[PDB]
RNA sequence: CCCCGGCGAGGGGAGUGAAAAAGAACCUGAAACCGUGUACGUACAAGCAGUGGGAGCACGCUUAGGCGUGUGACUGCGUAC
RNA sequence: ACGGGGCUAAACCAUGCACCGAAGCUGCGGCAGCGACGCUUAUGCGUUGUUGGGUAGGGGAGCGUUCUGUAAGCCUGCGAAGGUGUGCUGUGAGGCAUGCUGGAGGUAUCAGAAGUGCGAAUGCUGACAUAAGUAACGAUAAAGCGGGUGAAAAGCCCGCU
């Protein structure tokens, strides 16, 4: 099975409608280091909710 | 076209265009469809009418007054300054020349010129006597022509 | 003496293209495409110049024909009351009557009314 | 000089009231036709929704000749394979009675976006009683 | 007072980076570096490299401050192409294109 | 030479030059094709996608000129080569 | 098994008068062919009649491209060719002017010669689309973690399973 007709750009552009990404909304903030992190995950220096859990 | 004979594929079956030759000329490289050869462009006129324009032309020249006519042409020795001082005399600047005599001095002296031109009486051609603005034949020239014309 | 087609050939294609301007898809970007399309609408236009004269004339008619009844008689009556009054105005004119000035047309009306009367 | 052309910013409508009690089925559907299209003004063009609105009451009451009350059928396909669907005049009346007057001048209107348009315009009614009185409906005596 | 970054011939398609330059489109660059940081993107990691050096053109050859910036202009243009040959079954040949893009960003305080 | 970058790639400055939108993927740089921006249209609407009519909007005017340009709601006709 | 709505006429018959209706006919403007009559031609202009759908095909007349002469001329760094817009113009092929780009050639006129005009040939070559960010990533022997290195480690190094 193949296309009988190439589709248009406008189709091609149609399609792609529902592929466009969505940005995280908003990154929480930690309340002791004051660090930007996805919610409910680690900071980059290892806090998480005001405690350092890994030290590293 | 440098080239093989072979078959570039099989007849049927490849489902592409079919070929006989990678020198069809419908292909990138190959042959001129009509490839010129050395040829020969010289056309025949016939005696009567070339003299006969020689003629139409020669008295088409006196009709624009375009046809000078001296007793005699020369210069002293063979350098391209005395005829052009000459010519400059006569207010001539584009002109073709004829002689009876071809002299070699005036001949040398003219080579060198571009919009001037020495002819013996019988090396006049019908473009020449076209080309230039001014014609300036001799006395002895014209006696010549009139015999070459009948 | 070859001859080489690149600047002509352009040049066509590009006045092609030009009049291809506003059409939908390869109508207007490839050659092939927009030539028949260019083609097409000369002969459409070419049929219309016809059809203009139609239809603006059906437009008249229906105009007058409102506009008659208005004041209490068909088009047809109308018609052949205007040609047994000798009046030579068009339906152009008419149905221009018609809309912008009330009261000549019903003049007209009334001069259409006398000569079938 | 070109000819004229109404306009949709300031074309007028008014409305109208028709009791279709006694009235022909048809002959009052081409009378609704004309006027929710405009072919009654001057000002008619045939791109512009120049009619007026209408509003038909007593829809039930609507009168037509000969058998037709039990033998004019009202076909309609769902859709779905088989679903050829019919009803006979006095079971539309029955079920519908508005339906019956909408189809029969549906069926007089152009077709396309304009005709869509032009068939908003026309509110039908079974009893006697409308709630457009807000708009003072003038009595079309059709 | 506009300024420009660019990568060229970026080992990447225009459509899957273009993508990416839509979450950015007209955004403060500090919002955009947030954005282009928690993006799992191949492309979120090219085009953050060069909206951060077009931030330093800005401070560096103009002047610009940091806190002003906006993304007032992006887009991918289309590379050139490498063509690769993968063999296919039956003896057949596939043409492959590693197709390329350039990544363009301009930031402004206006 | 300076800056971003991985002592990258690539880029921004500076400098050279008549020109760097001549920067080595280098004269000119068309078309298909792919984008960004702006104007207008478009989510009740059926078909060779135009054509005739045509509102509205945007914009250039002139300037009360009532013209031009772009778009094209709606509508007649219309089954490519 | 009226094109539909619908119709008891909006059906049928007879008669009559209106109207609608084509690129037919008429009106107005324009072009061309063929006659005729002449002016009187210098061989064109002027009346007048008439004609002007068209495949195969026959006849007639042109446009434009490259090259040769005309041309050691003319145009051109105060910007050539080419590219890209715009306006004007001819019945058409077209032409002219001009903004921007371009950065060095172009060429009147009248003649001459043709590798002289492309949308088709499952044409040839190159470039780029489409399907589509889809199928697939090549044996179902299998991985897990710690440490290291590094801009970055599921895949590299070391270790233990
Ligand atoms: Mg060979
Ligand atoms: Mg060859
Ligand atoms: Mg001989
Ligand atoms: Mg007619
Ligand atoms: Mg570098
Ligand atoms: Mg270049
Ligand atoms: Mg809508
Ligand atoms: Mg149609
Ligand atoms: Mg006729
Ligand atoms: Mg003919
Ligand atoms: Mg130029
Ligand atoms: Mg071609
Ligand atoms: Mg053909
Ligand atoms: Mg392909
Ligand atoms: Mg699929
Ligand atoms: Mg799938
Ligand atoms: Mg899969
Ligand atoms: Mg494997
Ligand atoms: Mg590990």
């Amino acid at each position: 099975a193949v296309q009988q007709n190439k589709p248009t750009r406008s189709k091609r552009g149609m399609r792609r409608s529902h592929d466009a990404l969505t940005a995280v909304t908003s990154l929480s903030v930690d309340k002791t280091s004051g660090e930007k992190h996805l919610r409910h995950h680690i900071t980059a220096d290892g806090y998480y909710r005001g405690r350092k859990v890994i030290a590293k | 076209v440098t080239g093989s004979g072979k078959k570039p594929w099989r007849q049927k079956g490849t489902g592409r265009a079919r070929s006989g030759s990678i020198k069809s000329p419908i292909w990138r490289s190959g042959g001129v469809t009509f490839a010129a050869r050395p040829q020969d462009h010289s056309q025949k006129v016939n005696k009567k009418m070339y003299r006969g324009a020689l003629k139409s032309i020669l008295s088409e020249l006196v009709r624009q007054d375009r046809l000078i006519v001296v007793e005699k042409f020369s210069v002293e020795a063979p350098k391209t300054k005395l005829l052009a001082q000459k010519l400059k005399d006569m207010a001539l600047e584009d002109v073709l020349i004829i002689t009876g005599e071809l002299d070699e001095n005036l001949f040398l002296a003219a080579r060198n010129l571009h919009k001037v031109d020495v002819r013996d009486a019988t090396g006049i051609d019908p473009v020449s006597l076209i080309a230039f603005d001014k014609v300036v034949m001799t006395a002895d020239a014209v006696k010549q022509v009139e015999e070459m014309l009948a | 003496a070859r001859v080489k087609r690149g600047v002509i050939a352009r040049a066509r294609h590009k006045k092609i293209l030009k009049q291809a301007k506003g059409y939908y898809g390869a109508r207007s970007r490839v050659y092939r495409v927009a030539f028949q399309a260019v083609i097409k609408a000369g002969q459409y236009a070419y049929r219309d110049r016809r059809q203009r004269k139609r239809q603006f004339r059906q437009l008249w008619i229906a105009r007058i024909n409102a506009a008659a009844r208005q004041n209490g008689i068909s088009y047809s009556k109308f018609i052949n009351g205007l040609k047994k009054a000798s009046v030579e105005i068009d339906r152009k004119i008419l149905a221009d009557i018609a809309v912008f000035d009330k009261v000549a047309f019903t003049a007209l009306v009334e001069k259409a009314k006398a000569a079938l009367a | 000089m070109k000819t004229f052309t109404a306009k949709p910013e300031t074309v007028k409508r008014d409305w109208y009231v028709v009791d279709a009690t006694g009235k022909t089925l048809g002959r009052l559907a081409t009378e609704l036709a004309r006027r929710l299209r405009g072919k009654h003004k001057a000002e008619y063009t045939p791109h512009v929704d120049t009619g007026d609105y209408i509003i038909v009451l007593n829809a039930d009451k609507v009168a037509v000749t000969g058998n037709k009350r039990t033998d004019k059928v009202y076909y309609h396909h769902t859709g779905h394979i088989g679903g050829i669907k019919q009803a006979t005049f006095e079971e539309m009346i029955a079920r519908r009675p508005e339906r019956v007057i909408e189809i029969a001048v549906k069926g007089m209107l152009p077709k396309g976006p304009l005709g869509r348009a032009m068939f908003r315009k026309l509110k039908v009614y079974a009893g006697n009683e409308h709630n457009h009185a807000a708009q003072q409906p003038q009595v079309l005596d059709i | 007072m506009e300024t420009i970054a660019k990568h060229r011939h970026a080992r990447s398609s225009a459509q899957k980076v273009r993508l990416v330059a839509d979450l950015i489109r007209g955004k403060k660059v500090s919002q955009a570096l947030d954005i282009l940081t928690y993006t799992n993107k191949k492309a979120a990691v090219l085009v953050k490299k060069v909206l951060e050096s077009a931030i330093a053109n800005a401070e560096h050859n103009d002047g610009a401050d940091i806190d002003d910036l906006k993304v007032t202009k992006i887009f991918v243009d289309e590379g050139p192409s490498m063509k690769r040959i993968m063999p296919r079954a039956k003896g057949r040949a596939d043409r492959i294109l590693k197709r390329t893009s350039h990544i363009t960003v301009v930031v402004s305080d206006r």
